[PDB]
């Protein structure tokens, strides 16, 4: 039975993990020896060293009988490290944890105020919606006593009891009113935690806590106010973790409301100039207080400040500051879209910065920033950026450029010039979802379509491993041919459109393995669909059919076959068939 | 702090150099840009010691492209140490020389490596041999003014056979880089100079001058057999390496001889012994050795076809010599041992490596689609592998017996009675659309078809395209085979699949199934539920033009991807 | 090499 | 064709390096930890990793990746021989390989893989002779490094001279889970120790069937050689015209013959057990052990393993012959029997206890392996017959031999 | 709301682990060694924050030690950072001078710390006293 | 080593 | 020294049973969902006694427990005929296992005060006692806010303990 540092010690005198291994299960196998035992004695420190040996991700499923144990004991450290146990060994799927239900009952009504400390840390980090279904009664229970060390952690258990069970939140209604005016600034901020995520929930708690709105206003008035205090200051500023949470609250308070949002004016327009711009902490506070400004009905004179805030925090050079005003900008692109606008050139700067994240949302920006007049100098760069990209920001790229373009395109022939440069040039990394979106488009499209399909040829014979690729030109193919081979039943003078290298493109994507078996799917599909559309070379495709009949994958034996017996048996309802597919939306 | 150590090598007593010239070396040894301490250690180098000569060569090479500039002050001392009376020194020399790759230096350490190619102890002789391809490499047209190659060719008619084998080494590695102008093929009567030169050489040339002879080829009965008549003895070797490239000469050179006579079968039952005795080697070896034996048993099966028993797997083994077995086992089941395999095979699902689990499952599938006597056997194993209904087992065992009956669907009408009841909250989409299959094709014993693809239509605008795809071919045959119980239900699947989905090859095939049910239903019977040919497997027996390269390629990275030796390098 | 060995003819002719 | 012989630690900085030819780059080092994690974090755990056009062939010693880079089309089976070669030649200097060695001995390394190869190219890689000009304690270079006779260098004298060999059985065994023998096989392995003076030449006697039934004698008793595999000192071509290993000897420890063949005699040791494995509770081991051998030897220190569950607790052992211990590092039982006579019956009953709660995953089903070994008694029925011992002096050396039973991997099946 | 907290070390080994939200045990093994493979493989000025599947997380290098949490995606990002930044001094005044080995031989009391200043995702003690105080009264209880 | 530097202490 | 489990059907008492036992009163208890743990010594011999919670969905959970156990007590409730059935069927599901197949069991018919409750032979007839070997049974109806007949149990089961 050695103490817990000591196997702490052992364990990093290991050298290699198939040594220790062997080191975690030799003293393993001594806690499953003394768990056979029933020792009540060293039991504490058997569950520390399990707890230790969970944190490097060994075995450790069968401690959890004697954290229940240890819970179930009556001194102090045994209930500590027996609720450590169940918040590193317990969870809502591991189907035993509902036996602590009992033990977390009993200790919220022990006298020490400690135990109670830790019956509610457990319900709060980890309780199951079955688990407060239970214990939700005594949660706000310890809620209408006035002993500060536990309204807060009740406070937010009741958070975690609204978080698992949503339907339970009218008896936390009647505990919540007029607590707050508490000087106790933790219990303040876990209750000023627990009305945002009742405002959250439901817009009938909203009309019940709007009306205390300048009592809060007050309270971040004298926490503004009050320039000193010997704990809770981080660099100079009161208490900053309650004041983002009150403007949080006020935040999702009078967003869609304009007697509250007057309301919360003054206060906004002190807090705006009165951060100390210096740390990270004002600058935190001044980036909540414009996300404060921008969600409520303000008016436009603080915007106008807001805006130069934000002009502000793409100058500094801390790339916090920056991380942040593309977050901001990101956030209020509905809201006054046209002042965002004007800080253009500094969001395309941000595309060449050294930071995945800067990257990501200055394209994601730049394309939540597409109007219906920057479509046209954005996307020559948007598209040189995807061509300049690293291979992980291909995706939301090549599906940012597409849902930019189908809104707001000037003409549709140079929307699909963009969009056949975006399949040329992106290829294998455009989602398998946004292959539908283009082919719904195009055949959206009813005036141009040899300039779709003349294009599309012209592009995939160089290249077929581009899987999106050819998925979009077998389908343009099979439907357009058409208009991709114009009059020409018969041999005339040479144009490049030929009607046998149209097939056999298809024959190549067919036989080459670089095809997903559903490029497979699509090049069938439109072999069969050619032979009504083309009356210039048929009888070879069906030689082609019939040669495919035998071929290993399931779906497209039944395609030959099911081409075959049409070919072979009932050329009458070929044609009858072989319509133009409708269009949806 | 380097000029202390810069200091220390500008001194002039021997322990003082001594001392810095291993404190340079340990500052390489873990990498320490000591790039600058170039021009002076240059000047401690000409000494009579060799273990600290030794030290500088090593920060020669360590450092020679580092600077292409300064590097000119050794080669003075080049030649000035290749004309020493103590040969190793010369040779130690002689190896540095070449090794060091800068073209301003290769300019004038021609004619010192000439010097030492024809000089009288053997040591320096097949250390400039090696050296010839050193320079080649480095610069080959060089090589070609100085003449080296017929001097190459001259060690090659020398006696002390281990300056025949670096020669034999060299010759190879240079030919692999010429465009075979000059090839430099030989005689027989200097191949019987090297069959002589194979049993005095060291076991390491034994493999360079068995790497020779994948380049000739000869012309007779007589011949080909009188030379591997001395090639034969090699294959009881222990070093596992020369065996294999044994193998490979013996593998090329027995597409020559007569094979009516005596001389092909006792090849055959001598070859097989050491190629068993290969899987006893330490383990590394052994994923190569299966690799080459999965290489040989589809050129010439007739080898192995009686020793099954040495490839069953063991707990010991690692998982890349788990996944090879499979596939020997897969190439070498026959109809005479079905039993031990399908024993086997039964007892590898209940591991817990998964991917071992799913390949040995496959094997399975490979077994069932390869010999048809053991057909039953294998589906009656794979009941019994469902029925303990572990997640990733089922999901593999629904796609093979997919494939059983794709290739046998004649007589097995009372096993899908079991398949019904197959726990349907299995997951993955590439078996849940192989469990629709399996319901359309053979919803006539199977009673309750309508009543399962309820549960498999609730989710079904975002499982898959494949999925949904069977699911349309699937309910349709349904509707074809009974009209009666499923007449809202063919509507319904359509009116998912042509309305709401924009899937398009969904939207192809939900239109065409709805336009023939519109023009002519009884007409499906014929179009859709047709007498399907009989599937053509995927042969996984390479192409013998291809086959046959990669048997001049045994022992190669070409030999183990089962790649061609250019469909990988550059 | 505590198991102890045993002698065996040399010539055998 | 190696490009650059390395030895890494077990975390991807560089213990040794020795580059050959610059087709690999330096650099090229760092990425084969990380290329190790993510191919064999998805099973694809194979000894030729990929970065880009550049290889990665590799063996795994106790704390040592001896890592062997390549960009060509590099022959495989003489780089990973060559890197058993370069451990064996270590382990013949520096009797453990670990770091300590390396970054210390580093003085004599960098020759020696200066020594082993030229341009990729292993030359000479004898450890015997490497070590008369190769020492930590230099002349011209021995000529029997230049020499046919490449691994014994003449001048070796000693006041006896006498001749060991050990010939060791190690069957291997794989009896399936029902109660037959799937392989029976033998791997047998000769092992001499030779301190003779000279020059000298050995022509080795086995009862062979092959000799045998050239000779006219294949009725008494023969052992079947189903395949043998000699040391390159035996001069094969001898052996392939009338069956006869002639050798010039090493000094010292070397390894003769690799032999191999098949017996469809009895298992040496019979394992019956039975698993009464209820669940959440307990497991029961009513294992019996049975030798199908003689009455006449003794099987020394025997270690019947049994693999148990994961975590398992409280462990009872009510035996009858010989001590358990209950070994939960690779969780396994040590069933140890020391004096195990041949012929009879020793009974083992385990019983543990299992824990109530059922675990994430499941836990495999390793086999039954014991760790048997027998003096004075082999199952394959060879005996050594003759070795001449031929001299220019010519005298009276003495060739002393013993015969030693072992196990290979001698796996037996489990529930 | 913070989803978990990381306490991963410089060379890969973990240190700390807390999860606010209850997924099951082989995919906190998978999403823990991905995002200790995502924070090691970065550079120094790239702003700390990294979009992790819906999630903004914040990471802070404080030592070879990295601490690590994540924010819900629609909250303030700095004031992760600077909660971090508390309970690293939070540590620092329970222990006094912490260290890497009182953080790993201790490392029940350091959970101890995170308890008594985070329960269900936020912030349940604002000052940086009666959390301290609170915590060793408790210990003084024994 | 290098685990014995605080984590503070600007 | 002896592991004691109490199982059985909710509404039954058992934790009347289990306060009564180690303070000597009848307490005020609410449904317990997990489990209750105390340590009552009489006779010289320490009763750790395990009392299991009997709601319907921690029933599965009582495996947990039924290992290293020298002991039952199953305590019915006597004023619920139309629930013997349900109780009857946990028992032949419980006391049928390897785990837990050595302990002796005392079945407690608590609640005697009305006249729906039964003698101790009917509610024995009922689950059918008799059926059961290699079981050292003893029912016992009791009355736990009374106390009568608890410690008479106690100390048949500390009989049962040493041998
Ligand atoms: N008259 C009478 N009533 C009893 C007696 N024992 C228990 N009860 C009643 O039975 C009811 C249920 O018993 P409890 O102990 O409270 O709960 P339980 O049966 O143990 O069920 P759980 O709490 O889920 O374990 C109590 O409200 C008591 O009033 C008894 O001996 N006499
Ligand atoms: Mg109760």
């Amino acid at each position: 039975p050695i103490r817990l540092r000591e196997l702490i010690r052992t364990i990093r005198t290991a050298r290699t993990q198939a040594e220790e291994r062997e080191m975690i299960q030799k003293e393993c196998a001594a806690i499953r020896s003394s768990f056979r035992e029933e020792d009540n004695t060293y039991r504490c420190r058997n569950v520390a060293k399990l707890l230790y040996m969970h944190m490097l991700g060994y075995p450790a499923h069968f401690g959890q009988l004697e954290c229940l144990k240890l819970i179930a004991s009556q001194k102090f450290t045994d209930k500590r490290i027996g609720y450590l146990g169940a918040m590193l060994l317990l969870d809502e799927r591991q189907d035993v944890h509902l036996l602590m239900t009992n033990c977390i009952k009993n200790d919220l009504n022990h006298s020490t105020q400690f135990v109670q400390g830790l019956a509610l840390c457990t319900l709060g980090c980890m309780g199951s919606s079955e688990m407060c279904r239970d214990l939700a009664g005594e949660v706000e229970k310890l809620l209408k006593t006035s002993n500060s060390y536990l309204r807060k952690k009740a406070a937010l258990c009741a958070v975690h009891v609204i978080r698992k069970v949503p339907e339970l939140m009218e008896m936390f209604l009647p505990a919540t009113k007029n607590l707050l005016n508490e000087k106790n600034h933790g219990v303040l901020h876990t209750s000023v935690v627990l009305l945002t995520e009742m405002c959250e929930r439901s817009p009938d708690m909203l009309a019940h806590f709007r009306k205390l709105v300048p009592q809060l206003v007050r309270i971040l008035k004298n926490l503004i106010m009050s320039g000193y205090s010997p704990e809770h200051d981080v660099s100079g500023i009161s208490d900053p973790f309650l004041q983002v949470r009150i403007l949080r609250l006020l935040r999702i308070l009078g967003r869609n409301d304009d007697d509250s949002s007057e309301a919360m004016n003054d206060i906004l327009a002190q807090v705006a100039t009165n951060t100390e711009t210096s740390k990270n902490v004002g600058n935190a506070i001044l980036y909540e207080t414009v996300l404060t400004i921008m969600d409520i009905k303000s008016e436009s004179g603080l915007r106008v400040l807001a805006i130069n805030i934000l002009g502000r925090f793409l100058l500094n050079n801390d790339k916090n500051i920056r991380y942040v005003a593309l977050t901001s900008l990101l956030k209020t692109v509905q809201t006054d879209h046209n002042a965002v606008q004007r800080h253009r050139s500094t969001i395309v700067d941000c595309l060449k910065d050294l930071d995945v994240s800067i990257k990501r949302r200055a394209m994601e920006l730049s394309f939540a920033l597409v109007n219906g007049n920057n479509i046209r100098g954005m996307m020559k760069e948007l598209l040189y950026f995807l061509d300049s990209c690293e291979p992980e920001f291909k995706a939301d790229c090549a599906s940012g450029i597409f849902l930019a373009a189908e809104k707001y395109a000037p003409s549709k022939r140079w929307h699909i010039d963009t969009i056949m440069r975006v399949l040329t040039t992106a290829g294998s990394y455009v989602r398998d979802d946004a292959v539908p979106n283009l082919i719904q488009l195009i055949t959206n499209s009813v005036e141009m379509h040899a300039y779709t399909v003349q294009r599309l040829y012209k592009a995939i014979l160089g290249d077929y491993s581009q899987q999106p690729l050819v998925q979009v030109a077998a389908w343009c193919i099979g439907e357009y041919g058409d208009l991709l081979v114009s009059g020409q039943c018969e041999e005339e003078e040479p144009i490049q459109v030929t009607e046998d290298e149209v097939l056999d493109i298809l024959e190549s994507v067919l036989i080459s393995n670089m095809s997903t078996s559903v490029t497979r799917g699509y090049a069938l599909t439109a072999i069969m669909k050619l032979s009504t559309r083309f009356t210039c070379t048929v009888n070879r495709i069906k030689k082609v059919v019939s040669i495919y009949g035998s071929s290993i994958d399931v779906e497209l034996q039944q395609r030959a076959v099911e081409y075959n017996a049409l070919f072979k048996k009932y050329d009458h309802m070929r044609s009858a068939l072989l319509e133009r597919m409708p269009v949806m939306e | 702090e380097i000029f202390e150590l810069k200091a220390e090598l500008n001194s002039d007593k021997k322990e003082k150099k001594k001392e810095a010239v291993k404190k340079v070396i340990a500052s390489m040894t873990v990498g320490k840009d000591v790039s600058a301490l170039f021009p002076d250690v240059v000047n401690c180098m000409q000494t009579d010691n060799l273990e600290l000569k030794k030290l500088v060569y090593l920060y020669l090479m360590n450092y020679a492209k580092s600077q292409p500039d300064m590097a000119i002050m050794a080669v003075n001392t080049f030649v000035k140490d290749c004309e020493d009376p103590n040969p190793l020194i010369r040779a130690l020399a002689v190896r540095t020389m070449g090794c060091i790759r800068v073209d301003k230096i290769t300019e004038y350490l021609c004619e010192p490596l000439r010097k030492c190619l024809k000089d009288e102890d053997p040591y320096v002789r097949k250390t400039a041999a090696v050296c010839v391809a050193k320079l080649h490499d480095i610069n080959a047209q060089l090589v070609e003014d100085q003449g080296f190659l017929d001097t190459l060719k001259d060690l090659i008619s020398d006696s002390n056979p281990m300056v025949v084998a670096n020669a034999v080494a060299a010759l190879s590695e240079i030919a692999e880089s010429h465009p075979s102008s000059n090839l430099l093929d030989l005689n027989p009567q200097s191949i019987n100079k090297l069959l002589t030169a194979l049993n005095e050489c060291t076991e390491w040339g034994q493999i360079f001058i068995l790497d020779c002879l994948a380049n000739y080829m000869p012309k007779d009965d007589r011949e080909a057999q009188s030379i591997c008549e001395r090639v034969t003895p090699r294959l009881s070797h222990a070093n596992s390496a020369v065996v294999l490239s044994a193998v490979k000469v013996l593998m090329k050179f027995m597409e020559m001889l007569s094979k009516d006579l005596d001389y092909y079968g006792t090849l055959l039952k001598k070859l097989a012994p050491p190629l068993v005795t290969l899987l006893s080697a330490e383990p590394e070896l052994q994923y190569v050795a299966l690799r080459n034996i999965n290489l040989i048993v589809q050129k010439r099966p007739e080898i192995l076809k009686h020793e099954m028993k040495v490839f069953f797997v063991k707990y010991n083994d690692p998982i890349y010599v788990k996944l090879e077995k499979l596939d020997i086992m897969i190439r070498l089941a026959s109809q005479a041992n079905i039993a031990q395999v399908l024993a086997e095979l039964r007892e590898y699902a209940t591991e817990v490596d998964v991917d071992f689990v799913r390949k040995a499952v496959r094997a399975i599938g490979r077994c069932a689609i390869k010999v048809e006597q053991s057909a039953e056997r294998c589906v009656s194993t794979l009941l019994d592998l469902i029925q303990t209904k572990v997640n990733y087992v089922v999901q593999e065992a629904i796609v093979v017996i997919k494939d059983i009956f794709r290739k046998y669907p004649n007589k097995y009408e009372s096993v899908i009675a079991t398949l019904c009841e197959n726990l349907d909250s299995l997951d993955e989409p590439e078996a849940r659309a192989a469990m629709i299959w399996i319901v359309g094709e053979y919803a006539e014993r199977i009673d309750n078809a309508d009543e399962l693809l309820e549960s498999f239509l609730e989710g079904f605008h975002d499982k898959s395209t494949q999925v949904q795809l069977q699911l349309l071919t699937a309910i349709v045959k349904l509707f074809l085979k009974k009209p009666t119980e499923t007449q809202e239900l063919v509507q319904q699947v359509l009116s998912l699949a042509t309305q709401d989905s924009d899937n398009p090859d969904l939207r192809d095939r939900g239109y065409i199934y709805w336009r023939l049910l519109s023009t002519d239903p009884v007409a499906a019977k014929e179009v859709v539920l047709a007498e399907k040919p009989l599937i053509s497997e995927e042969t996984d027996l390479i192409e013998p033009t291809l086959l046959d390269e990669l048997i001049c390629y045994i022992g190669t990275l070409a030999s183990v991807y089962h790649k061609p030796p250019s469909a990988f390098v550059e | 090499t505590s198991y102890d060995y045993c002698r065996v003819p040399m010539e055998d002719g | 064709s190696a490009s650059a012989v390395y030895v890494l630690d077990l975390k991807g900085k560089v213990l040794i390096c020795r580059n050959y030819r610059g087709d690999v780059d330096m650099s090229e080092v760092e990425h084969f930890m990380p290329i190790l994690m993510e191919k064999e974090e998805e099973g694809m755990l194979s000894p030729i990793l990929a970065h880009g056009g550049v290889r990665f062939m590799w063996i795994k010693h106790n704390n040592l990746y001896l890592v062997a880079t390549s960009k060509k089309n590099a022959c495989v089976s003489l780089v990973f021989s060559f890197l058993y070669k370069v451990v064996q030649v270590f382990s013949e200097y520096f009797k453990e390989l670990e770091e300590e060695s390396i970054r210390d001995n580093f003085v004599i390394i960098y020759e020696l893989l200066d020594e082993l190869m030229d341009f990729g190219y292993p030359q000479t890689t004898d450890s015997k002779i490497l070590q008369e000009y190769i020492t930590q304690e230099a002349p011209r270079p021995p000529a029997t490094v230049t020499n046919a006779v490449s691994w014994r260098s003449e001048g070796i004298k000693y006041r006896k001279n006498e001749v060991f060999l050990d010939v060791i059985e190690a069957v291997n065994l794989l009896v399936s889970a029902n109660g037959n023998v799937l392989r029976s096989e033998i791997v047998g392995s000769i092992k001499m120790r030779v301190f003779l003076s000279g020059m000298p030449e050995l022509r080795l006697g086995l009862n062979d069937k092959v000799l045998f039934d050239n000779t006219g004698r294949g009725k008494s008793k023969s052992v079947e050689l189903e395949d043998v595999k000699f040391h390159q000192c035996v001069r094969l071509s001898r052996f392939e015209n009338d069956r006869t290993i002639s050798f010039i000897p090493p000094d010292g420890e070397f390894e003769l013959m690799s032999y191999r063949l098949n017996t469809h005699v009895k298992p040496l040791i019979w394992i019956e057990s039975v698993i009464e494995k209820h669940s959440h509770s307990r497991i029961e081991y009513m294992v019996k052990a049975k030798s199908q051998f003689k009455r006449r030897s003794t099987a020394n220190n025997v270690e019947i393993h049994i693999p148990v569950p994961n975590d398992a607790d409280s462990p009872k052992f009510k035996t009858t012959v010989g001590s358990v211990k209950w070994v939960p590092e690779n969780s396994e039982i040590v069933w140890s029997v020391k004096s195990f006579p041949g012929g009879k019956e020793y009974l083992m009953r385990a019983h543990f206890g299992l824990p109530s709660v059922e675990a994430e995953d499941k836990e495999g089903k390793p086999p039954i392996s014991v760790k048997f070994e027998i003096p004075y008694f082999t199952t394959s029925g060879i005996q050594v017959r003759y070795l001449k011992i031929i001299e220019k002096s010519g005298y009276q050396a003495l060739p002393w031999v013993r015969y030693i039973t072992q196990n290979g991997d001698y796996q037996l099946r489990t529930q | 709301m913070i989803h978990f907290i990381l306490l991963f070390s410089r060379q890969g080994k973990l240190r700390l682990q807390k999860w606010y939200i209850t997924l099951p045990d082989k995919e906190r093994k998978k999403i823990t060694r991905e995002i200790v493979q995502i924070i090691l493989s970065r550079g120094h000025r790239t702003s700390s924050f990294v979009d992790w599947k819906e999630l903004k997380l914040v990471y802070k290098r404080y030592a070879s030690l990295y601490f690590c949490c994540a924010i819900e995606n629609q909250d303030n990002e700095l004031l992760t950072l600077e909660i971090v930044h508390r309970y690293v001094e939070l540590l620092d005044k329970y222990f006094g001078n912490v260290c890497e080995l009182d953080i790993i031989f201790n490392f029940e009391k350091a959970y101890f710390i995170l308890d008594e200043f985070i329960i269900g995702g936020e912030i349940q003690e604002t000052s940086k006293k009666i959390a301290v105080k609170a915590i060793e009264d408790s210990d003084m209880l024994q | 080593k290098g685990e014995n530097t605080s984590a503070a202490h600007p | 020294e002896m592991r004691i489990l109490m199982v059985g059907l909710d509404a039954a008492g058992k934790t009347t049973i289990l306060y009564k036992l180690k303070l000597g009163e009848i307490v005020t208890t609410i449904p317990t969902i997990g489990f209750n743990v105390e340590t009552v010594e009489y006779k010289n011999i320490s009763f750790t006694v395990w009392d299991v919670g009997g709601l319907d969905k921690i029933r599965p959970l009582w495996r947990h427990y039924f290992q290293n156990t020298q002991g039952l007590i199953f305590v019915v409730d006597s004023n619920d005929r139309e629930r013997v059935n349900e109780a009857r069927e946990e028992l032949m599901r419980m006391l049928a296992e390897d785990e837990l197949r050595d302990a002796v069991l005392l079945v407690f018919a608590n609640k005697q005060d009305l006249p729906n409750a039964m003698n101790a032979a009917e509610i024995t007839d009922k689950l059918g006692l008799h059926s059961l070997r290699h079981r050292n049974w003893y029912i016992q109806a009791t009355c736990a806010t009374s106390g009568d007949g608890l410690y008479e149990g106690l100390d048949w089961l500390s009989n049962q303990l040493r041998n």
